């Protein structure tokens, strides 16, 4: 039970539905978990470059040395604050690659720069840092792997549904829509462009897989269908909200993160960071929103750091 | 006793109806037969699809006539 | 008063055979469990 | 192109028209079956003349029910038996005005106390026996304990006074259930009351009949033979109890607020 | 207040009634009738006896084979655990074949059990149809209950056999679950553009609302004149008493027209059957003739048009 | 020790036929239930591939292997 | 010490047969329920793989291993 | 009333109490074994 | 009397009812003392 009163935000014409509903007691749990990190004082300008002073820099070579050290202080406070600087080095041999965390970290720096520069159709001028997903822990909280399903007899193949389904909002819908959509690249659209029978050959099962993915979009942001659609025509772009256009880019963005960066790391990481089928943990909508309409309610952290 | 303990057993059918019992036994046995066959067919002991003594779909796919037709 | 029509002699007879049958059934159960423990011990 | 159109006429459209025409046609037939009772109706004219009119659509052609056990044929729409002799005075001089009873309202057969003129034969079972009978003629019935046996209780009558005492139960053999209670009244007559107008209190051992007053139980219509009841008598009894819902107290027909 | 006639205050028992005599050559009725006090508080207390002949045994063999199959597959989907079966019961189901198999007969654990259960359930319902027909006709009554049953069977076969065949896939049919079949309902509305703009769907909803209205009205009216013997409808039909007269005056005065004690039952019949006729017509055209019900409604001048104020850019056009 | 002397009088208040039927039905239901509960655990004996896996045995028969080679 | 003397009179107002049936049925239902509640916790004794895991024992038999090897080719 | 006299009630009560005591004894024994095998508190 | 019990029968029933209720509440108190010793909740 969620006892009244509630908070309602209108987001459309009057008498059409189209509004978002909040319970003040549940929203307090999301407010009580954000915790924007504290600023790091800007670095003294000018000096020698990192490429001319350090021995093994392959990404951040065009920062001054002050900017470099500042970036490293930030990487410690964002990812691994408990274990300290030796989480990704040996003792004080900074230039060694003897740990896998340094390879992982280098690849992650590249991925964050790519998202911050090339995907502004989705993260527009707020960008991301490490803290957007690690939130001060080495392993992020909300990730996914390819779901094998419940245990069934050995001669029975999986259909991929009719269970509880914890990632698709507790429905009996297909329980793993991320493999075909957020790592593979399948068509999400199912409806026709004319009113009578034409060349469209999609089925009700494909419609169910789409419905599953949309359920996850709703849960990961704290909203309903009507945050981006008018239900009377889920396929018309002239009857959608403006928020449908960033989500369209978000999809593509997530595929990039998983195809170019995170899945190829399956060689470097240990067996601890993999699932039943032997693939690493991957990124969702929930990996950075974590139940809010913008990660951390949209505080712009990434502008203060020229390394990202 | 231990030997005369089951003497009056034949009197059972003076309190249990023979017709109801017969029908119940027959129906229960048929239901149980279907159930056990279905449970064993859904395991590793399955005997229709195990491809022993030979696989027949595979045998049909590799007949020379079918191979020559697929080659074009 | 709730009654079944059986006298005390009929009740004694029924009870004799009921107890014999139950004892035999439990004997068979014990035997099945000894075999199962020998094949696949569960505790 | 999202909303391109190839052709305006399709099958869904035609099928919808066909449905509009298939409805619109069962309405016709049902409305015609509705008029096998009570028609032709009586239209009052400009200065009082009455004619028979028939409505839209017109009345159907008569059909016949063949009743069992040589119970005759019933043609419908067919003739009617003659009304009895109700007296009424109109209240306002126009065709749509209401009427007032002329004499004692309880014994007049107008208003909620009107009844129909049915056959003077009992309703029968599938074997040919009378259907509603006292529990001494039907010797196989018994009241289920766990339930208050009404035989013996008193019949308080809506103003607190006593009407009489229950002496018999009348059952229904085709569907086993209670239909009437028989009671001896204040002047030692035997009268019936329908079971659907009685509130039975087991502990008080009372039957409350909210319809009529205590003294009113002396004038309930009586039966010819007390081993059966006919359709006409059922109507008379029930109608007498229904007249009291508006005529028992002079304040009952008089605008709550 | 006054007695409302909702519960039976006093109950009476006589020996059980075996039933109207059947034509010579019939089988006896099976069972000894028992009485229920709680069922007698609201209705008739006798339970049984029952008539089992040729058609009602073939039915009941088919139906139970189907039920065994459905139950066992639901149970195999949790690994045979009955505890998990009870725990997750509303989420389990038997699923149709993958749509790529078309109309062929697929292997047993990838849709063949669904096909078996569907076939056996079909045969069960057709044998039951024959039973209902013969039972009413051997007692000398009109066969009106078989016509309505035929309509219902036709709707079961339309969604399930006829539409999947006309589409070319068994994977277009519902599964056997609770939440699974609700998911099917929502998905088929989402795929074919909004069932609210299907006109046969609107008409069947009209007739389902109307069924509830009409049966509240009739149940009320007959309980309200049961003090004048109105619950005995056969006699009020073949010899009109004061109960029928009051019942028809009430509606005439209230809304201007009325039915008779026999005609209201024809209104009931039709209101229950048009609901399902429109159900069949609406499902049979979806997918096979119309691909988007909202675009159809727009082409025929039916859908409203909310004011816009903005412009959204379709990113597939950019 | 003489506390259970009159126990045989139980059948003068409890119906023997009803009791017999109840016992039989309950025993069958419990048998089915316990077999299903143990088969759905680590003790499962139909699918455990002991003493050998039969589907795997059918996939590696020389005839099936030679047919699968000539297809591929 | 003398408070519970007339207790045997309980069966002059409560029916013994109804009470017996109620007790038996309740006890069976409770037996099933407690077994199911304990099986769904950390105390479960069928799936705990003690004293050994039997599915794991079947997956690593030499015959099954040798057959799974000759399929990777 | 149940139709039992006071003697019949005394008889029934005797056997009822004996049976209940024996049942509870068996329950206690089962729990001692379970505690020895798998202690839960 | 609406239940058919006389005053003597009511006195008898009341005596045994009160004794039984007291014993039951005693057992409840004992269970709670043990639970507090094992796992205190306040
Ligand atoms: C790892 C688990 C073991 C296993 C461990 C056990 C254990 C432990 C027990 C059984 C028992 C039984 N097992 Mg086993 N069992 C296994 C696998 C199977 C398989 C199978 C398809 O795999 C089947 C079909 C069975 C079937 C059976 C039944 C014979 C018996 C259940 C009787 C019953 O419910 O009566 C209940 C119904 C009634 C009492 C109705 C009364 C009818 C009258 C009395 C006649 C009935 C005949 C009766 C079924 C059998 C008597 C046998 C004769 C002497 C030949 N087991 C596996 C290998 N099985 C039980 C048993 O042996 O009982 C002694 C038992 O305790
Ligand atoms: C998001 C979902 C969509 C929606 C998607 C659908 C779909 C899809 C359909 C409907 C259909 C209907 N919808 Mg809709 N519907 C929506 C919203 C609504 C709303 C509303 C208030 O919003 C209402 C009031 C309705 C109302 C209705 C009914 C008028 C109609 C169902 C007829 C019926 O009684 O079937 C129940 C009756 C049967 C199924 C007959 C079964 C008969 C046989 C004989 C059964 C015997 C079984 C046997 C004995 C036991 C078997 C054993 C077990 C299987 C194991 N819908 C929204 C828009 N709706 C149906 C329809 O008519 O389409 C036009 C339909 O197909
Ligand atoms: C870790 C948990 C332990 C375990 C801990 C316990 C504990 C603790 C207890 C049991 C009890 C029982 N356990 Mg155990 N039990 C475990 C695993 C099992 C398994 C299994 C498949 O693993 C089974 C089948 C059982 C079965 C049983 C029943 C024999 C008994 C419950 C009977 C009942 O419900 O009577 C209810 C029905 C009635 C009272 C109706 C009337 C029946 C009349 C009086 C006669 C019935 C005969 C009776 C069932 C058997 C007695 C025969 C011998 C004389 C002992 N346990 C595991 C290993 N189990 C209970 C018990 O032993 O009670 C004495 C009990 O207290
Ligand atoms: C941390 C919490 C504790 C716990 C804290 C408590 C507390 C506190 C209480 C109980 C009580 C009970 N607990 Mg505990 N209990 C725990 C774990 C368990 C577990 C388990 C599977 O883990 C079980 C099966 C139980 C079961 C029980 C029942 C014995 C008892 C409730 C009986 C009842 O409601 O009768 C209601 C039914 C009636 C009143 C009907 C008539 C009853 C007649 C007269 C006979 C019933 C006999 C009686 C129940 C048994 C006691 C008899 C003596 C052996 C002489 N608890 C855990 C360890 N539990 C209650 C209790 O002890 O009552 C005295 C109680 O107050
Ligand atoms: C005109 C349309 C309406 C209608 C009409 C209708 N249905 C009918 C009839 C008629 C006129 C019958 O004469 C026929 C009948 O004999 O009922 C008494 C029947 C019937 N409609 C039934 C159910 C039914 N009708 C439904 C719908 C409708 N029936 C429409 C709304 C629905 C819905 C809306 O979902 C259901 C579930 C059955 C009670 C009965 C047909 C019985 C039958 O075919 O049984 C034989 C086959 C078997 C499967 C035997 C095996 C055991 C069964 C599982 C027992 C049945 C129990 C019951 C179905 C429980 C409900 C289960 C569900 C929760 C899954
Ligand atoms: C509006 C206007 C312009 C007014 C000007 C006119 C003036 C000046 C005044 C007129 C006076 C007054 C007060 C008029 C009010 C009436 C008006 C204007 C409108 C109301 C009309 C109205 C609400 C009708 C709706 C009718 C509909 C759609 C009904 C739905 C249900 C339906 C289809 C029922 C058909 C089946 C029927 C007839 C059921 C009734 C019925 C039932 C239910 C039985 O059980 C029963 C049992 C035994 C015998 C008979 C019956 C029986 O007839
Ligand atoms: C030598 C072989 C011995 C066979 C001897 C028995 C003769 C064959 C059956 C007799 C028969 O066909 O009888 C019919 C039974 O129909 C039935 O089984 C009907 C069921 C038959 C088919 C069963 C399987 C169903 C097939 C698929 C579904 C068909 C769907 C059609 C539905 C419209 C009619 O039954 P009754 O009128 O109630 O009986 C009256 C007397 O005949 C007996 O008292
Ligand atoms: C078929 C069952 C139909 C039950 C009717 C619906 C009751 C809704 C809950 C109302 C309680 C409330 O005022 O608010 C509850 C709220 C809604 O949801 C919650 O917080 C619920 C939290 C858990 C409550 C679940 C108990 C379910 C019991 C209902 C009856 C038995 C089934
Ligand atoms: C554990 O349980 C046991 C085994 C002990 C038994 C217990 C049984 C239980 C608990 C069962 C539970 C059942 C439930 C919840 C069922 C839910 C059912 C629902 C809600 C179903 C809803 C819809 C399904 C529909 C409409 C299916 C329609 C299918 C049709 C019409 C099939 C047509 C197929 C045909 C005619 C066959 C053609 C095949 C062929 C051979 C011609 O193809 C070429
Ligand atoms: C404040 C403590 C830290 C210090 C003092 C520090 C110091 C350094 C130095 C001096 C270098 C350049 C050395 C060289 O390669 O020649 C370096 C590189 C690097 N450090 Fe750290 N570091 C710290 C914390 C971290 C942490 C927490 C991470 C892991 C999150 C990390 C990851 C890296 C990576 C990936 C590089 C390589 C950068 C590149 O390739 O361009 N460091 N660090
Ligand atoms: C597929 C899952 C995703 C969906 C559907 C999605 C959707 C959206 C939407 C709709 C917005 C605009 C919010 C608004 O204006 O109300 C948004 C903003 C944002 N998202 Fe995502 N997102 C997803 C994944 C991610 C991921 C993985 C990250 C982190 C890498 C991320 C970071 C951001 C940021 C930073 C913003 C705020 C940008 C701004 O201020 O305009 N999103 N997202
Ligand atoms: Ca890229
Ligand atoms: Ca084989
Ligand atoms: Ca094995
Ligand atoms: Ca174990
Ligand atoms: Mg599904």
């Amino acid at each position: 039970c969620d006892f009244p009163p509630q908070d309602v935000v209108q987001t459309g014409y009057r008498g059409l539905g189209m509004q978002q509903n909040y319970n003040p007691k549940l929203l307090q749990k999301v407010i009580d978990a954000t915790q924007v990190p504290d600023a790091i004082p800007a670095a003294t300008p000018g000096g020698a470059l990192a490429k001319d002073v350090y021995k093994n820099v392959q990404v951040l070579g065009d920062l001054s040395v002050n900017e470099f050290n500042r970036t490293m202080v930030a990487l410690t406070t964002w990812v691994a604050p408990n274990e300290g600087c030796t989480y990704c080095h040996e003792g004080t041999n900074w230039e060694s690659d003897g740990v896998y965390t340094k390879i992982a970290s280098r690849r992650m720096l590249e991925m964050t720069r790519d998202t911050n520069s090339n995907w502004t159709g989705h993260v527009a001028d707020t960008g991301v840092t490490c803290y957007t997903c690690h939130r001060g822990k080495p392993v992020p909280e909300h990730v996914w792997t390819t779901d094998p399903g419940p245990d069934i007899p050995s001669v029975f193949p999986s259909n991929g549904q009719n269970t509880i389904g914890y990632n698709v909002a507790y429905t009996a819908l297909p329980f793993d829509p991320f493999t075909p959509f957020l790592l593979g690249e399948n068509e999400i659209r199912v409806s026709g462009n004319t009113d009578l029978r034409n060349t469209n050959r999609k089925s009700i099962k494909q419609a169910e897989w789409t419905f599953a993915l949309m359920t996850h979009f709703s849960e990961a942001l704290g909203v309903n269908c009507t945050y981006c659609h008018n239900s009377r025509a889920f396929m018309d772009w002239n009857q959608s909200t403006p928020k449908r256009v960033p989500a369209w880019h978000a999809i593509r963005n997530v595929r990039d993160i998983n195809i170019q960066y995170v899945e190829p790391l399956g060689e470097v990481l240990p067996a601890s960071r993999k699932g039943p089928l032997g693939d690493p943990f991957k990124v969702n909508c929930l990996t950075c929103h974590q139940g809010a309409y913008k990660p951390l309610f949209g505080v712009p952290m990434a502008k203060d750091y020229p390394a990202l | 006793m231990n030997a005369k303990s089951f003497d009056g057993m034949h009197k059972l059918w003076m309190i249990m109806n023979p017709v109801s019992t017969l029908w119940a036994i027959f129906i229960f046995q048929i239901f149980l037969g279907l159930l056990i066959h279905m449970v064993v067919l859904s395991s590793d002991l399955n005997w229709h699809d195990d491809q022993i003594p030979v696989g027949y779909q595979l045998q049909g796919e590799t007949l020379p006539v079918n191979l020559e037709m697929k080659a074009a | 008063k709730s009654t079944t029509g059986l006298t005390e002699a009929e009740s004694k007879e029924f009870h004799g055979i009921f107890m014999a049958s139950m004892t035999l059934w439990f004997g068979l159960v014990v035997l099945a469990h000894i075999l199962s423990w020998l094949y696949r011990p569960w505790l | 192109e999202f909303g391109y159109i190839t052709q305006y006429f399709d099958l869904a459209q035609v099928t919808l028209w066909a449905f509009w025409l298939s409805l619109l046609s069962v309405i016709f037939f049902n409305r015609r079956e509705d008029k096998r009772e009570g028609y032709p109706q009586e239209a009052v004219q400009i200065f009082g003349k009455t004619i028979l009119t028939e409505g839209f659509p017109f009345m159907p052609a008569p059909k016949t029910f063949k009743l069992p056990h040589n119970g005759g044929d019933v043609v419908k729409p067919g003739p009617e038996r003659p009304q009895y002799d109700f007296k009424l005075e109109q209240v306002d001089r126009f065709a749509g005005a209401a009427y007032r009873p002329v004499g004692n309202p309880m014994l007049a057969g107008v208003g909620p106390g009107a009844y129909a003129v049915r056959a003077n034969k009992p309703d029968l079972t599938n074997a040919g026996d009378p259907r509603i009978v006292p529990m001494r003629v039907a010797k196989h019935f018994a009241v289920v304990d766990k339930d208050p046996d009404p035989r013996g209780m008193t019949v308080i009558g809506a103003d607190g006074q006593v009407g009489g005492k229950v002496t018999e139960i009348w059952v229904d053999r085709a569907e086993p259930q209670v239909r009437y209670l028989e009671l001896e009244a204040g002047n030692k007559k035997k009268v019936l009351v329908p079971i659907a107008l009685c509130v039975i209190k087991g502990q008080k051992r009372e039957v409350k009949v909210r319809s009529i007053n205590g003294i009113h139980f002396n004038d309930v219509p009586t039966l010819s033979n007390y081993d059966q009841i006919t359709l006409a008598e059922e109507d008379k009894v029930s109608a007498y109890y229904g007249a009291g819902t508006l005529y028992a107290t002079p304040n009952r027909a008089e605008s709550v607020l | 207040p006054e007695y409302q006639n909702i519960f039976n205050k006093v109950q009476v028992r006589e020996p059980a009634y075996p039933g109207v005599e059947l034509p010579k050559g019939s089988l006896p009725r099976v069972g000894k009738p028992i009485f229920s006090y709680w069922l007698g508080k609201i209705g008739d207390a006798q339970i049984g006896p029952l008539y089992l002949g040729g058609w009602g045994i073939a039915s009941l063999i088919s139906g139970f084979i189907a039920l065994e199959v459905i139950g066992l597959n639901m149970l195999a989907s949790v690994g045979w655990d009955p505890r998990l079966f009870l725990k997750e019961f509303f989420w389990l189901g038997l699923e149709p074949p993958p749509p790529a198999y078309g109309l062929s007969i697929p292997p047993l654990a990838e849709g063949g059990w669904w096909l078996i259960a569907g076939l056996f359930l079909t045969m069960s319902l057709l044998l039951w149809w024959v039973r209902v027909y013969k039972r009413a006709k051997d007692l000398g009554m009109g066969t009106h209950l078989s016509w309505a049953f035929a309509v219902a069977i036709l709707f079961f076969l339309t969604l399930g056999f006829i539409r999947p065949v006309l589409m070319g896939s068994w994977g277009e049919a519902p599964p056997f679950g609770i939440f699974p079949h609700l998911d099917w309902t929502a998905a088929i509305s989402i795929r074919y553009g909004n069932f609210y703009y299907n006109p046969f769907h609107g008409l069947s909803i009209a007739f389902m609302y109307g069924s509830a209205v009409l049966f509240a009205m009739h149940g009320g009216t007959i309980l309200a004149v049961s003090r004048y013997g109105g619950d005995r409808e056969i006699d009020q039909i073949t010899d009109r008493g004061t109960a029928a007269e009051r019942a028809m005056l009430f509606w005439r005065w209230c809304m201007g027209f009325n039915a008779s004690m026999e005609s209201i039952h024809r209104w009931a019949w039709w209101f229950a059957v048009f609901c399902i006729i429109n159900s069949i017509l609406g499902i049979i055209l979806t997918g096979t003739v119309v691909d988007n019900w909202y675009l159809w409604a727009v082409k025929h001048g039916v859908a409203p048009s909310y004011p816009s104020e903005l412009t959204i850019d379709n990113p597939y056009l950019t």
